[PDB]
RNA sequence: AACGUGUCGCGAUGGAUGACUUGGCUUCCUAUUUCGUUGAAGAACGCAGUAAAGUGCGAUAAGUGGUAUCAAUUGCAGAAAUUCAAUUACCGAAUCUUUGAACGCAAACGGCGCAUGGGAGAAGCUCGUGUCAUCCCCGUGCAUGCCAUAUUCUCAGUGUCGA
RNA sequence: CACGAGUUGUUCGGAAACUGAGCACAACGUUAUAUCGUUUUGUUAGGAAAGUGAAGGUGUGUCGCCAUAACUGAAAAGGGGCAACAGAGAACCUGGGAUUAUAUUCCAAAAAGAAAUUGCAUGUGGGA
RNA sequence: GAUGUGGCCUGGAGGUUAGGACGAAGCUUAUGGCGUGAGCCUAAGAUGGACCGGCCUCUAGUGCAGAUCUUGGUUGGCGUA
RNA sequence: CCAAAGAAGGUGUUAGCCCAUUGAGCCAUAAACCUGAGCGCCUCAUGAAAAGCGAGUAGCACUGUUUGGGAAUGCAGUGUCAAGUUGGCAGGUAUUUGUCUGCCAAAGUUAAAUACAGAGUAGGAAGACCGAUAGCGAACAAGUAGCGUGAGCGA
RNA sequence: AGACCUGAGUGUGGCAGGACUACCCGCCGAACUUAAGCAUAUUACUCAGCGGAGGAAAAGAAAACAACCGUGAUUCUCUCAGUGAGCGGCGAGCGAAGAGGGAACGAACUCGUUGCCGAAUCGGGUCUUACAAGGCCUUGAGUUGUGGCACAAAU
């Protein structure tokens, strides 16, 4: 019946890891991610979940180049004479 | 060319082969099978491993067997030619 | 089973490498707050599902 | 300029100070003879300096600085020590503001610092 | 061991490559020693050798980039300059109007500017 | 915007500026101004200027003067 | 008697309270303050003598270069004062792995190409050299669309003419 | 729980490299909005998506025609891909005293050995 | 249900007076005194180890016994099923 | 004993004189910025001494929507659609006439006062705010551990 | 033969793509709710959705107010004004604009057209230290019109 017995009927997996966000939200059969909409060029962003936006926005990661370019802007692109 | 970095041909062998292994299985293979054991680059193949062995330790590898370990490192089982002694070159390496 | 893609194998390898106790000399450092790893994972408690 | 109107900001600037700011904060007064001959009131302590404890239990103890830890905000002095339970000798840390510099370890850079500092 | 930055800067490219090769060989030997136990005094030499390798490669790359920026300075080459050698600035700053283009005026505007210049004046 | 003739011509020089990217998407063209009601001034467009949103903010934000 | 009931003194369990706050929230101000195909933001792997997380960084990997400082860092170990090797701060010079708008083609593949430069080559050829077939490695270019352009490139049309 | 180890391939499974139920990049159209629709009934797109090269001419080498480089082309309708670890396809199989843990994956000159298959080359033997 | 109270209590702010390493707040009580009461004060800690009291005014996230209240802890049932 | 410094941080108890701080001032400097539109040289520019002006547009009609806009404030679709020789638009009750006022649509660029109602960079100033069940979910290796197939949830 | 027009294919030089999105601009667009029921109305031209830029955006230089003794681009502030305006099952409720005191402001310009000219234009090479607002050369674009002079702040 439904319940415990049917829990052992659940085989396979609907989602695997996503190449773009790595969230285990990539629908294998539809070949699209439930979290970042990959392989669509733009990502999922919805104002009904501002919490998710803050979870995914700029600054939550590394900003490898953003810090460098911010420092260069703050120093007015100083270069040697 | 859009790449302006200075990349030399005398260093690739040092990157291909990282360091030998000292474990009991490696020692048994040295003693019995004329085989050296190295941790190598995970993006490397057997042909470049043969070339790196030739350029680094001046020995001929008749066979190279590789595996990627459960910890992410690629191992290399490198059997030398019968004209080269694995124990001698292992002493030369410092193993 | 036997099959896994290499990317998944490397993720599993990294998770295997992270599954270590804290070194003892960490606890002796000045101003240290770390006692246990507290991110230790057991294969029978929580699933990575890669 | 660590001290400011906001105590939170002043304490944060003090206890998260970098190593060189910590060096400046860990200054000790010079002796009256050194004040007379250099016209400087205080200098950051340095290894191999000769200091005398003015405040604390070890007041009057005189020795040579062996370490300026700067992470524990203390300086280690050779003559200031105690035995452990094992009986082995361990160095007792002293805040530099509790000691007084009697002899300076002089280098060309420290001479330039002294010339920057002197009030004459 | 340790390589002085001035000594590296005085050396030639071939000597720089040879020094890099020898330091890489030393680092490989030290990795081997790091595997088979080895004295802590030996293992203290790994970081200096890695930093010397980094110093040699920094000198090589700075010399190469300066030479290539010199080679493409001529207007015959300057249109073919590799993107990696051109100035970065910012995407918008690269695409923005330069001051020369921004300040362009019509002949009517220039004649008006000359005919009625802005004055400096005072009132008592 | 990248053509030299455009960038060096004072008449059309303005459109190279970054504030005019996709100005049709923000309704800044003549047809956009038409359907925004910017064809009229004074009493025909009091609630339309500078935009409906701007006038709505003017007329609906609650003002709290410091001393009141 | 015993269970049990009180009261007091002392213990235990349990972490309230009070003090202390490198945190939060709120308000205000300054300015040569606003990312990315010259590859961003996000993802992922890795890097220390010792190193799980975190931080920092990218095979030059808890950092290279330069400028200021002026003798540390610090759990242990290792090394050991005028720029030249300390350590901190800052930044002009550099590095910057796999990806990702991701863009040669794909992808639960660390896969497979086409051109063009290289590299290594124990067969063969040539006198241990040099050269080097298959195989292998690396760099660059190669999405689509659009604009301009061709010292005036190659074309198509029972379009309009002209020879 | 702690420490130290262990997974070896020309032939095994996958990919390289097949099509299927199907998917949907391009293209076109639609939509205020592409994050929509069409996209195998031989098959995209009002749609010029072939960059290949039969025979010729010219030149090189090989012989007594063949191969190689160029100019003129016969022919070829219907763009690019993915989707099967049970369909298609697929050249290795025994012995071992070869492990603590891998093996149709390790074994070295008497390979314990016996093979099968690719790619490229050198001679041999025959033809151009 | 209304109202009054030189009516009590709490965290901050202007003032003003004090107190504290010869022990501050917190905490404990067969620990007494005062008040009709809200409470206030003293005493003792064989408690604590650094802040803080009174009065006038200003201010508010200002008083708990219960909301099948919230969180944390404990608990008889029970050495039982 | 200082004070042109009493400034509020640190140091083993409550510190103007133990330390750091709290000034005038000194040194250095890619460009950009400011200064007889700073000051020279070459080059290059440069000053004065009759006609008609925005057409599927504006209007009208119908329908929708929006507005305080009410015989219709603005806009949209479709229909059909001008005038400029006495022109056109506006003058908040529809129509037809006159007379007056303003103004000259259907092309374009423009600083500053204004916003920042869950942004960001580099710095500052703070507060009659909260004081670890409070204040941000997060004073801690917190969007972390953990949960869900997933969107998400979340100490 | 060739030319023009209309379309292709390659080389060369560029740009777009995503992120952020608190404010700002365009579209799209609810319901809970209130009306003590509820359908117009309200919430609200709001939330959610789609697209776009900046350091601010948008607006801005009268086809504007007004009816004055007149004012004079835009934006914003106080007031106008919760209004003896006005819109509303004229219910619940909505609801502005002139003027006046101010902030800011060197604030003004550019096309098209009409007259007079007519390649005087623009890209490429190349030389002046120079991808010069320069000189020479170039059918290469361009006469199916680039550019110059004048138009009320003019004469
Ligand atoms: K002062
Ligand atoms: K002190
Ligand atoms: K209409
Ligand atoms: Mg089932
Ligand atoms: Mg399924
Ligand atoms: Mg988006
Ligand atoms: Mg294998
Ligand atoms: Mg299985
Ligand atoms: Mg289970
Ligand atoms: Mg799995
Ligand atoms: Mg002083
Ligand atoms: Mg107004
Ligand atoms: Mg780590
Ligand atoms: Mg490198
Ligand atoms: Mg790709
Ligand atoms: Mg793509
Ligand atoms: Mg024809
Ligand atoms: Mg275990
Ligand atoms: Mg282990
Ligand atoms: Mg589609
Ligand atoms: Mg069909
Ligand atoms: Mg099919
Ligand atoms: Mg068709
Ligand atoms: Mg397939
Ligand atoms: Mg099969
Ligand atoms: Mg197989
Ligand atoms: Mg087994
Ligand atoms: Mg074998
Ligand atoms: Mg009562
Ligand atoms: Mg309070
Ligand atoms: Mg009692
Ligand atoms: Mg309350
Ligand atoms: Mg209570
Ligand atoms: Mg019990
Ligand atoms: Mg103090
Ligand atoms: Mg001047
Ligand atoms: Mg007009
Ligand atoms: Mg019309
Ligand atoms: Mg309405
Ligand atoms: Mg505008
Ligand atoms: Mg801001
Ligand atoms: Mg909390
Ligand atoms: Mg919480
Ligand atoms: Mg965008
Ligand atoms: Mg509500
Ligand atoms: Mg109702
Ligand atoms: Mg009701
Ligand atoms: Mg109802
Ligand atoms: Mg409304
Ligand atoms: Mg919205
Ligand atoms: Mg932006
Ligand atoms: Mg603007
Ligand atoms: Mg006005
Ligand atoms: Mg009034
Ligand atoms: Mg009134
Ligand atoms: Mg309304
Ligand atoms: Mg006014
Ligand atoms: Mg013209």
């Amino acid at each position: 019946t439904k319940g415990t017995t049917s829990m052992g009927q659940r085989h396979g997996r609907t989602h695997i890891l996503c190449r773009r966000c790595g969230r285990n939200s990539y629908h294998v059969q539809w070949e699209r991610c439930a979290a970042c909409a990959y392989p669509r060029a733009s990502r999922r962003r919805y104002n009904w979940s501002v919490k998710a936006i803050k979870r995914r926005r700029t600054g939550t990661g590394r900003c490898r180049y953003l810090k460098v370019v911010n420092r260069r802007i703050a120093n007015h692109f100083k270069t040697p004479k | 060319s859009n790449r302006v970095t200075v990349e030399s041909k005398d260093i690739a062998a040092f990157n291909v082969i990282r360091y030998p292994l000292t474990t009991d299985k490696a020692m048994k293979k040295i003693e019995e099978n004329n085989t050296l054991t190295f941790i190598v680059d995970s993006r490397a193949n057997k042909t470049e491993i043969k070339k790196a062995m030739r350029k680094l330790y001046q020995v001929k590898a008749v066979k190279v067997n590789t595996l990627i370990r459960p910890d992410g490192l690629k191992k290399a089982y490198i059997r030398l030619s019968a004209a080269h002694d694995a124990l001698d070159t292992a002493n030369k390496i410092g193993l | 089973g036997r099959f896994k893609p290499l990317a998944v194998k490397k993720k599993y390898a990294k998770k295997m490498n992270q599954n270590k106790p804290v070194p003892y000399w960490i606890r002796l450092r000045t101003g240290n707050r770390i006692k246990w790893n507290e991110k230790r994972r057991h294969w029978r408690r929580t699933k990575l599902n890669y | 300029s660590i001290k400011c109107g906001s105590r939170r900001k002043a304490r944060r600037a003090h206890f998260q100070a970098p190593s060189h700011v910590r060096r400046v904060l860990m200054s000790a007064p010079l002796s009256k003879e050194l004040r007379a001959k250099y016209n400087v009131r205080a200098m950051p302590v340095r290894k191999d300096d000769e200091v005398i404890v003015k405040r604390g239990t070890f007041k009057g103890r005189e020795g040579k600085v062996t370490a300026c830890y700067r992470l524990k905000w203390v300086i280690l002095i050779d003559k200031v020590n105690r035995e452990k339970a094992n009986g082995s000798t361990v160095a007792v840390g002293i805040h530099p503001s509790n000691v007084e510099i009697t002899k300076l370890k002089l280098t060309h850079h420290r001479k330039s610092i002294l010339e920057r500092k002197d009030r004459s | 061991h340790h390589m002085k930055i001035k000594d590296l800067r005085e050396k030639s490219k071939d000597d720089l490559l040879k020094t890099l090769t020898e330091y890489k060989k030393e680092l490989s030997q030290l990795r081997v020693v790091q595997q088979t136990g080895g004295a802590e005094t030996r293992l203290g030499r790994i970081r200096p050798i890695r930093k010397s390798i980094a110093r040699i490669l920094t000198v090589l790359n700075q010399n190469e980039r300066s030479n290539l920026k010199m080679f493409y300075a001529d207007r015959k080459l300057r249109c073919k300059t590799p993107k990696v050698l051109r100035t970065k600035l910012t995407h918008r700053r690269r695409l923005a109007l330069k001051e020369n283009e921004k300040n362009r005026k019509t002949s009517r505007q220039m004649r008006q500017a000359h005919k009625f210049p802005k004055r400096v004046y005072a009132v008592k | 915007p990248m053509c030299k003739t455009i960038r060096r011509d004072p008449r059309i020089n303005w459109i190279v500026n970054s504030v005019h990217k996709h100005r049709e998407q923000r309704g800044l063209t003549s047809a956009g101004r038409k359907h925004r009601g910017l064809r009229h001034k004074g009493h025909k467009a009091s609630k339309l200027r500078p935009s409906y949103r701007a006038a709505w903010r003017r007329n609906n934000r609650i003002v709290f003067l410091r001393k009141r």
